[PDB]
């Protein structure tokens, strides 16, 4: 019988999505520029990093 | 129990760096 | 065994406290380091044409075939789980410990990596290129646990692990955008970049912009937008949070808010489910390459399965797998939502978050839920903490096989796994521009 296991399980998680606060305008796009950020000092430090050392990597082999 | 700081631990990955680079080099000028 | 623990170079701790400007600098710098270390090819290297045996543990443990990081962050996760167990089974000496097994596994994983049988034929290489290399990856993992544990004790942000994780897959994101590698096959000078090709058919040539679109060869703008689509949906569902309104009993006058985030376990679920699937996955491969009816049941390797249980974890290849296997679609999506919320309700009970624990760090603190008795406090926390994992693992692992289904760039578990730590990075960012 888990038909009721599982249908509390929904209605409970349905339950908590509508207490839980959901983001905004302005946090959202605070919190996305923030991620949007790091994430391309993290991936343009890669990537000009293997920029160089593509060069070094041909030379040096 | 050896204590170092992080500009000794920078400087030795530099060093890593730079003596696999000589090892590479060194490996290449014996095989020509 | 007292000797051999304290042999080892340690990071002073900075009795000083480090300003956020110069914990930023440092992280950078060490950032830059392992970048670095994870693109010089290793010395003694005889041939890289055969496939990699590990090449589902390069997202997981941020690795790169051939260089000095190939090993990767596995020197921290390996130290990590033994001394777990080690505690489990039963100051600085405990550090120490730590750092020497890191060492031992990390040597053992270094014999493993060259006896596999890439870097060519070990026979031929000799004993002497052999032990090189393996000096070669010990000193790389040195370096490893030395950047962890400068970005740990307080020189730095984050821990090295995620730190890692994150730049890699942000790399790989990065590069498969903007590479001005060059590929041809016949059909003229293809970027490997998605937008540097779009702007470079533009510039050549409505057909490039469908090219560039729709390159199935190569990286798309589609699944570049994709990926887009996916950092902000993920980062929306990661604002969600629980806000319980608590105050103070032990001592007045300290008011505050406990927010219980949706994704609560924010990427266990990931590491351990990636994990478990990349574990099974060379596991299948060693076993089957090696020489069963179970081991054809464990996966019919051909690299991607097609068939077996590792076929039946695998994400769908496209839109025509699914067509003509249903069954296996709907056995990848229930295994994935199932071992994420899984392994989220299993975490919160292992890493100290449980319910009983959170009411416990109230009690002791004399924290308590307003419009709330003191007594009732661990069963508000009963209804919601654990729910709050279940679905924070079920719409981790939902948002997971959305973006593998998409054909986002860097595989759902990445992007997930960039995000995630992104934020945590970002929510510690907040907390030192407050404190």
């Amino acid at each position: 019988q888990f038909v009721e296991p599982s249908r509390q399980f929904v209605k409970d998680s349905i339950r908590l999505v509508k207490r839980c606060t959901k983001p905004d305008r302005k946090e959202f796009q605070k919190i996305a520029m923030a991620t949007a950020i790091g994430f391309a000092i993290m991936g343009f430090i890669g990537f000009f990093v293997k920029l160089i050392h593509i060069p070094i990597n041909n030379i040096i082999v | 129990g050896l204590k170092v700081g992080p500009v000794p631990v920078l400087v030795m990955s530099l060093l890593f760096i730079a003596s696999v680079f000589m090892l590479h080099i060194w490996g290449k000028y014996t095989r020509s | 065994i007292k000797p051999f623990c304290v042999i080892l170079p340690e990071i002073q701790k900075p009795e000083r406290k480090i300003q956020f400007k110069e914990k930023v600098l440092w992280t950078a710098i060490t950032l830059f380091i392992f970048l670095v270390c994870c693109q010089i090819p290793l010395f003694g290297i005889m041939s890289s044409d055969s496939a990699d045996p590990f090449y589902w543990m390069r997202v997981i443990l941020a690795s790169n075939r051939g260089t000095l990081m190939e090993l990767g962050i596995s020197p921290i996760v390996t130290s990590g789980l033994i001394m777990q167990l080690l505690a489990g089974a039963k100051r600085a000496l405990f550090n120490g410990a730590q750092k020497l097994f890191g060492m031992i596994i990390t040597i053992g994983q270094s014999i493993v990596y060259v006896m596999t049988g890439m870097y060519g034929d070990p026979s031929e290489m000799g004993a002497g290129i052999c032990l090189l290399i393996t000096i070669q990856l010990f000193v790389a993992g040195l370096i490893v646990l030395l950047l962890d544990e400068l970005l740990q004790k307080g020189y730095g942000l984050g821990s090295g692990i995620s730190l890692f994780i994150a730049t890699n897959i942000c790399e790989t994101i990065v590069w498969k955008a903007f590479s001005p590698t060059t590929v041809n096959t016949g059909r003229g000078m293809e970027f490997e970049g998605a937008i540097i090709a779009l702007f470079h058919l533009l510039a050549t040539r409505v057909r490039a912009l469908r090219e560039a679109f729709y390159r199935q060869n190569l990286p798309n703008l589609m699944n570049l937008i994709a990926t887009i689509f996916v950092f902000a949906v993920v980062i929306y569902f990661q604002g969600f949070r629980y806000e319980l309104p608590i105050r103070s009993t032990k001592v007045r006058g300290q008011i505050g808010i406990y927010p219980i985030k949706l994704f609560y376990t924010s990427n266990i679920p990931i590491i351990l489910q990636s994990a478990l699937v990349s574990n099974l996955y060379v596991i299948s491969q060693m076993l089957s390459a090696r020489f069963n009816l179970l081991v054809s049941l464990l996966g019919t390797w051909s690299a991607y399965p097609v068939g077996g249980l590792c076929y039946y974890l695998s994400p769908p290849e496209s839109f025509g797998s699914v067509l003509e296997d249903p069954v296996h679609a709907v056995v990848y999506i229930v295994f994935m939502l199932g071992s994420c919320a899984f392994f989220s309700k299993t975490w919160i009970e292992v890493s100290g978050s449980s319910p009983r624990d959170i009411a416990k760090q109230f009690k002791d603190q004399g924290m308590v839920i307003n419009g709330k008795r003191e007594t009732s406090i661990y069963r508000e926390l009963k209804k919601i903490i654990p729910t709050a994992a279940a679905f924070g693992g079920l719409c981790i692992g939902a948002l997971s096989v959305l973006a593998d289904f998409l054909g986002a760039i860097g595989s759902g578990t990445g992007i997930l796994l960039a995000v995630t730590i992104i934020y945590q990075y970002f929510e510690i960012f907040v907390k030192e521009q407050s404190e």
